[PDB]
DNA sequence: CAGGATGTATATATCTGACACGTGCCTGGAGACTAGGGAGTAATCCCCTTGGCGGTTAAAACGCGGGGGACAGCGCGTACGTG
DNA sequence: ACGTACGCGCTGTCCCCCGCGTTTTAACCGCCAAGGGGATTACTCCCTAGTCTCCAGGCACGTGTCAGATATATACATCCTG
C-alpha cells in the first residue's frame, strides 16, 4: 500500500507550543451595465493599472535580472502606460477573434489565437 | 553684414541650422550637402503642420482651448493618411478611439 | 518519415 | 513581494478589457492575462536593465524604457 | 527641444489655441523619430547607391518610402518650396 | 453497382498536404506571374526592365507571404470549429497583424 | 501594354500553395479573394523596388533591390544577391 | 618583422581585419575601438558556426552529403531560439517546417 | 569588378564542424547574407548604444550590450562568454 | 405602447497650479575663404534583357456525383454579471 | 446571492467542393539576335569640411493672469417591466 505522510508532528499544531513549527427590486439586464462600462472607459485616459500594485511588480520582476535596482518614478509609469496599452491591444484582438468564432465572451483559447496569429509568440 | 538665419532666409520655421547640426554629428554620412536639411526642415513642418492641424480641430469640437495629449491620440486615429505612419507608435494618456463591434451591441 | 531531422540534440554545446 | 502579480487584480483586467471593447469576459481570462502580462515584462525590463547595466547607472530612468520598448517595435512617445 | 518651433507653428494654423506641456513633448518625441527614421532611411540609401554625401535628392527619395500616399505628395511639394526659395536668395 | 474505387474525400489533400510541405520547388506558374510583375510596375514607372533575378526574387517572397498568410487563416479557420477556410478568415487573419 | 494578368495565378496555383501552407479543405471564394491579396503586397513591394531603382537613375530594376524593398518593410529575404 | 595576421592573434576563422574595415565604412561611430572587431567576429564566427553544425546534422539524416537551403530551412525552424532571432526572415528555396493540425488528420 | 564576400570563411568553419560536409553555392549566398545580417544588426545597435550614452566611439563592451539584446535567450550567453574568450587571448597574444 | 429611474450630459460658480509671456544670458550658428576630393560629364562595349519560333507535353479548365461538412435550429444549465 | 444568456452539444438538412476522368491550352525549352543600358576610366570642376571670429536666438528661470479642474445642482436620456 502506499502511504501518503503527515506533513507536521505534533497534536498541538504548535499554536500552544513555543517556537513554534506553525505559530512564528431594480436590476439592469445583464450586458447592459458592460455597455455603460464601456464608453465610460473608452472616453477615458486615465490609468487604470493600480500603481502601488504596479510598483511592486516591476521590483520583482526586475530582481532576478539584476539586484538592487532603483526605478525613477518616471520609468514606473512608462511601463505602466506601455503595459497597458499592450493589453487593450491584445484584448481587441481577441474580442475580433471570438466574433469570428461566433461567441460573445472572449476565452483563453482567443487569447492564445490572437498572439500565434501576430507571431508575437 | 547682419547674420540671417538659414531657417528665417528659406521662409521656414524649423530650425535649418540645428537640422543640419543634427546631420553632421548623428553620423550618418561623411558630408552632408547644403541643401539637404532645408529639404529635411520642410518635411518635418509639413508633418507638425497637420497633426497640429488636426489636433487643433479636436480642441475646438471638444471645447478645450488647450490641446490635451487626447487630442493628438484623436488626430492621428481618425486619420488613415497619418496612421499607418503611426502605426507601431504608442501614445501615452492617448486612449483609444472609441467604438464597439456591431454584434457587441443589443 | 521519408525526409527527417529527428531533432537529435537542441540545447547548446558550445 | 513572493507573489505580486496576483496584485494585478480581477477588476484590473476587467476594467482593462472593458476598455478594449469586451463585453462577456470568461473567468479563465483574469489568470491567463497576467500569464501574458509577466512575459511582456520580462522581455521589457530584461532590455531595459541591460541599457542601464551598460552606462555603469544603478537607475532604470525613463530613458532607458522608452528605449527598451522602441526594439519592440512598441515605440513609446512623450518621455524622451 | 523642438518645443519652441513647435509653438511658432500652432500659434500660426491656430492663432487661439494653446498646447499642453505634455503635447509638447509628445511632439518633441514625435518630430525627433519621424527626423531619425527619416535621415536614417537617408544614410542606408546613400549607401547601397555607393554615393559618399547625404543630398537633397536622398532625402526626397528616403520620404516617398515612409510617408503613405496623400502625404508624400504634398511634403515633396513642400520641400521642394524650401530648396528654391533658399536657392533663390 | 459499378464502383470506380474513388479516395474518400479528405484523403487526396492530406495526402498532397503530405507532399508539398516535403517538396520545396516554386509553385505559381513562373511565366503567368512574370507577366503579372512586369503588368503592375508598369504602372508605377513606364518602359521598365526587370533582371532576371528580380522577378525571380519577387515570386520567392510572394509565395512565402501568401503560404504564411495560409498557415495563419488556417488557424482562424481551425478556431470556428470548421475545417474549410473561407474569406471570412483572411479578412480576420490580416487584421489581427494590424497589416490590413 | 498589358492588361489582364492577375487572373494568371492559376485556380490550383492557389491550391498548390494553400496545400503547402496546411489547410484541408477550401472555399470556392478563397480563389477570387487571395489575388486580391497578392495584388496588395506587390504593390508594396515593387513600389518600394521602384523608388530605389528610379534613385540611381538605372533603367533596370536590380534584382539587390527587391531585396531592400523588402527588408524595409519587414520580410528580409537571404540569398539573393546578398 | 614578420607578418601575422591579426585573425591568428584571435585564434578566430572569420577575419577580424575586414570587419574592422567595414565598421569605419559604414559609419556606425565617429572612432571605432581596437577591441571592437576582435569581438565582433567572434560572435560572428560563433553563430555561423552554430547554423552549419544544426544544418549538418540534418543533411546525414537525408543521406545527403551537401548542404542545400532546404537543410538550413531545416536546421533554423526547428531549433527555438534560432527561429526566434531570425523570426522574419523568409530563406530562398526554403521550403516549409511539416505541420498538419491534429484536428484535420482523419479518423 | 570584385565583390568581396564571406565564401571563404563560412566554408572554412564548416570543414571545422563536419569535416565531411560541402556546401552548394545557393546555400552559401544564405549564410553569406545572413551574417551580412547579423553584423549589420549587432554593429548597427552597438551604434546607437554609444549615441545614446554621448561616447564617440565604438569599443568592446559596447558591443556584448549590442549582442545581449539581439541574440534571445542561450545564444547570449554562449556568445559573449565565446567573445571574450577571444578578445581575452588576443590583447595577450599582442 | 406608458411610464418611473436611472446616468450622463449640462450649467453656474469657485478656486488654482500651470502654461504663456518677460527678461537676462551665453553658446551655437552665421559670415568669410579656401582645397582637394567627391561628383558629374563623354565614349564604349559587351553582355544580357526583350523579343520572336516552333515542338510538346505538363498542366489548367471543364464536367458530374455524392459525401461530408456548413449552417440553421433547439434544449439546456451553468458560469457568467449584477448588486 | 441569484437568475438567466449564452456556449455548447445534439439533430437535421442540403449545397458545394473534392475526387477523378476528359479536353483544351499555353508554359517550357532550346534557340537565335539585337541593341540597350549598366558598367568602366578621363577629365574637370565646384562644393562642403574645416577653420576663425563675432553676436543674437534658444534656453533657463521668474512670474502672473487664467482657462481648466472641481463641487454642486437641473435636463433630458435610456431601461426596464408591465
Amino acid at each position: 500500500a502506499r502511504t501518503k505522510q503527515t506533513a507536521r508532528k505534533s497534536t498541538g499544531g504548535k499554536a500552544p507550543r513555543k517556537q513554534l513549527a506553525t505559530k512564528a427590486p431594480h436590476r439592469y439586464r445583464p450586458g447592459t451595465v458592460a455597455l455603460r462600462e464601456i464608453r465610460r472607459y473608452q472616453k477615458s485616459t486615465e490609468l487604470l493599472i493600480r500603481k502601488l500594485p504596479f510598483q511592486r511588480l516591476v521590483r520583482e520582476i526586475a530582481q532576478d535580472f539584476k539586484t538592487d535596482l532603483r526605478f525613477q518614478s518616471s520609468a514606473v509609469m512608462a511601463l505602466q502606460e506601455a503595459s497597458e496599452a499592450y493589453l487593450v491591444a491584445l484584448f481587441e484582438d481577441t474580442n475580433l477573434a471570438a466574433i469570428h468564432a461566433k461567441r460573445v465572451t472572449i476565452m483563453p483559447k482567443d487569447i492564445q489565437l490572437a498572439r500565434r496569429i501576430r507571431g508575437e509568440r | 553684414a547682419k547674420a540671417k538665419t538659414r531657417s528665417s532666409r528659406a521662409g521656414l520655421q524649423f530650425p535649418v541650422g540645428r537640422v543640419h547640426r543634427l546631420l553632421r554629428k548623428g553620423n550618418y554620412a561623411e558630408r552632408v550637402g547644403a541643401g539637404a536639411p532645408v529639404y529635411l526642415a520642410a518635411v518635418l513642418e509639413y508633418l507638425t503642420a497637420e497633426i497640429l492641424e488636426l489636433a487643433g480641430n479636436a480642441a475646438r469640437d471638444n471645447k478645450k482651448t488647450r490641446i490635451i495629449p487626447r487630442h493628438l491620440q484623436l488626430a492621428v486615429r481618425n486619420d488613415e493618411e497619418l496612421n499607418k505612419l503611426l502605426g507601431r507608435v504608442t501614445i501615452a494618456q492617448g486612449g483609444v478611439l472609441p467604438n464597439i463591434q456591431s454584434v457587441l451591441l443589443p | 518519415r521519408r525526409k527527417i531531422i529527428t531533432s537529435e540534440g537542441i540545447e547548446r554545446s558550445f | 513581494l513572493r507573489d505580486n502579480i496576483q496584485g494585478i487584480t480581477k477588476p484590473a483586467i476587467r476594467r482593462l478589457a472593458r476598455r478594449g471593447g469586451v463585453k462577456r469576459i470568461s473567468g479563465l481570462i483574469y489568470e491567463e492575462t497576467r500569464g501574458v502580462l509577466k512575459v511582456f515584462l520580462e522581455n521589457v525590463i530584461r532590455d531595459a536593465v541591460t541599457y542601464t547595466e551598460h552606462a555603469k547607472r544603478k537607475t532604470v530612468t525613463a530613458m532607458d524604457v522608452v528605449y527598451a520598448l522602441k526594439r519592440q517595435g512598441r515605440t513609446l512617445y512623450g518621455f524622451g | 527641444s523642438y518645443a519652441i518651433y513647435v509653438y511658432k507653428v500652432l500659434k500660426q494654423v491656430h492663432p487661439d489655441t494653446g498646447i499642453s506641456s505634455k503635447a509638447m513633448s509628445i511632439m518633441n518625441s514625435f518630430v525627433n523619430d519621424v527626423f531619425e527614421r527619416i535621415a536614417g532611411e537617408a544614410s542606408r540609401l546613400a549607401h547601397y547607391n555607393k554615393r559618399s554625401t547625404i543630398t537633397s535628392r536622398e532625402i526626397q527619395t528616403a520620404v516617398r518610402l515612409l510617408l503613405p500616399g496623400e502625404l508624400a505628395k504634398h511634403a515633396v511639394s513642400e520641400g521642394t518650396k524650401a530648396v528654391t526659395k533658399y536657392t533663390s536668395a
